[PDB]
């Protein structure tokens, strides 16, 4: 979600059973940003200034590696498009 | 002159005896910003 | 001490559940710590000051 | 009480504490020496917008700091590095909140954008910055401090 | 800015100094007095 | 750091005397009720104002109350006016007080 993050609990006997939140103010708000992998999830959020990997917990990668500032300084509102 | 001592600035830290203090922090700061914002001066004091 | 529970919001065509307050669902607290200051929701669960 | 992915900051009076909820009770203020600085900033009154009393916490989601706001300062505290930064020129300030991908304040019944205007210009005011650190190396002797 | 006492000598003989392995260091005011007396450590010299 | 004295002052301003040996306390939100034996056994609602403990009587009789058997309490609130204190002893009934 824009500002917002959850597991869709699904066949945990088939039935669409009820969501849950990994996190409650974090949320990837350019959907083309988001790139699937066998580590994890990579996406990018825009207003938090990061560049998350979800593996089952969200880990910010710019933070740990160090690109605060140039993920900061290249971010905008506007949505991806070719 | 005979000697020297280096300080880093980790964080700011207070509550602590001055007898025992951590030259890595800093007793007391205003206005300042000691993670990398608006350029790479991560580690390093830097103004708001 | 005492929190009402509303119903879950239909989102169909029909009233807003959040508004329509029945008493039904209630639940109360210890009355030895204190009044409810706060109640707060982190990582999928509701937490009560 | 501010809410943030890392869990819920809050302040009690009761025990002079600055604590952090993430599934357990964390005292912020004993890890990281912060008792005598609450301890005597601590009233009964509750937060009004009027007279700050108590602490009023906000919290920036665009880089993750923390700042519980008070009469007459604002302690900062980021996330980032889990530590306390500043004592910030922020106090008396009714509101501070992200809209969209920027963080704002409001004073003075005018909306201020942070982080957008000269350096050292609070609400348009020249507010000082400085650094205060112990110099205690090899504490037992007597030293001459000189450069 | 250090304090430096001498350390007592034995109540039996007046003359013979604090002479053992070990011994019990004890620091105290017994005087009435309203002051915060910040004592931050205390090293004792010895010849052995 | 040492200890400051708080007096006792009644609401109408005059000193109220404790009457003897304290068996138990209760804070039930700002409401210290103390328990107490002496010549009566009396019961106390001390509540801090700035400077004083605005002390009430709210009995003073033959609860029989021994120094053998202190007080234990738990105290609930519920609403301005119901706010009770219930106090058990070892040797006599449990009891309640609004």
């Amino acid at each position: 979600q824009r500002r917002g993050l959850s597991n869709i609990l699904f066949n945990s006997g088939l039935k669409v059973s009820g969501k849950r939140y990994i996190s409650n103010t974090i949320g990837c708000a350019n959907k083309w940003s988001i790139a699937e992998s066998p580590s994890g999830l990579y996406f990018i959020d825009n207003e938090t200034n990061s560049l998350y990997l979800f593996n089952g917990e969200i880990v910010s990668l710019s933070d740990k590696l160090g690109f605060r500032q140039w993920i900061s300084t290249h971010n905008v509102h506007v949505n991806w498009e070719p | 002159a005979l000697k020297k001592e280096q300080h880093f600035f980790k964080g700011m830290q207070r509550d602590l005896s001055v007898s025992k203090f951590n030259p890595e922090y800093a007793f007391d700061a205003q206005n300042i910003r000691i993670t990398a914002r608006e350029h790479d001066t991560l580690l390093s004091v830097s103004n708001e | 001490n005492s929190i009402t529970v509303t119903k879950e919001k239909s989102l169909g065509e029909d009233i807003d559940t959040w508004t329509n307050i029945t008493l039904a669902t209630t639940l109360d607290l210890d009355g030895d710590k204190g009044e409810i200051v706060s109640l707060n929701t982190y990582n999928n669960e509701i937490f009560c000051f | 009480i501010a809410e943030s992915p890392s869990g819920l900051y809050f302040i009690d009076n009761e025990t002079n504490s600055l604590y952090l909820f993430n599934g357990e009770i964390v005292s912020l203020s004993d890890k990281l020496g912060f008792r005598q600085w609450i301890s005597t900033h601590n009233v009964h009154v509750n937060w009004e917008p009027v007279g700050y009393n108590n602490y009023r916490s906000f919290y920036d989601k665009n880089n993750n700091d923390v700042y519980f706001t008070y009469k007459d300062h604002c302690l900062c505290y980021s996330e980032l590095i889990n530590q306390f930064t500043s004592f910030m020129s922020y106090e008396g300030v009714p509101a501070m909140f992200n809209v969209s991908s920027e963080f704002y304040a409001f004073k003075d019944g005018k909306m201020w954008e942070q982080f957008a205007g000269d350096y050292n210009m609070f609400f348009g005011e020249y507010k000082p910055f400085s650094i205060t650190f112990v110099a205690n190396a090899e504490e037992p002797n007597d030293k001459i401090f000189n450069t | 800015r250090i304090w430096r006492a001498n350390i007592p000598r034995a109540i039996a003989n007046n003359r013979d100094r604090i002479r053992n392995t070990w011994a019990y260091i004890k620091l105290g005011m017994n005087t009435p007095n309203t002051y915060r007396t910040e004592f931050h450590d205390a090293i004792i010299h010895y010849f052995a | 750091k040492g200890n400051k004295e708080i007096p006792l002052q009644s609401p109408s301003g005059d000193p109220v005397v404790i009457d003897g040996v304290l068996l138990g306390q209760n804070v039930l939100n700002n409401y210290v009720t103390l328990f107490t034996k002496g010549t009566n056994d009396n019961i106390y609602r001390l509540e801090n104002k700035g400077t004083y403990f605005e002390t009430l009587i709210l009995f003073s009789g033959n609860l029989n109350f021994s120094t053998d058997y202190p007080i234990e309490s738990i105290s609930v609130y519920e609403n301005n006016n119901i706010q009770k204190v219930y106090w058990v002893d070892g040797l006599n009934q449990a009891r309640v007080i609004n």
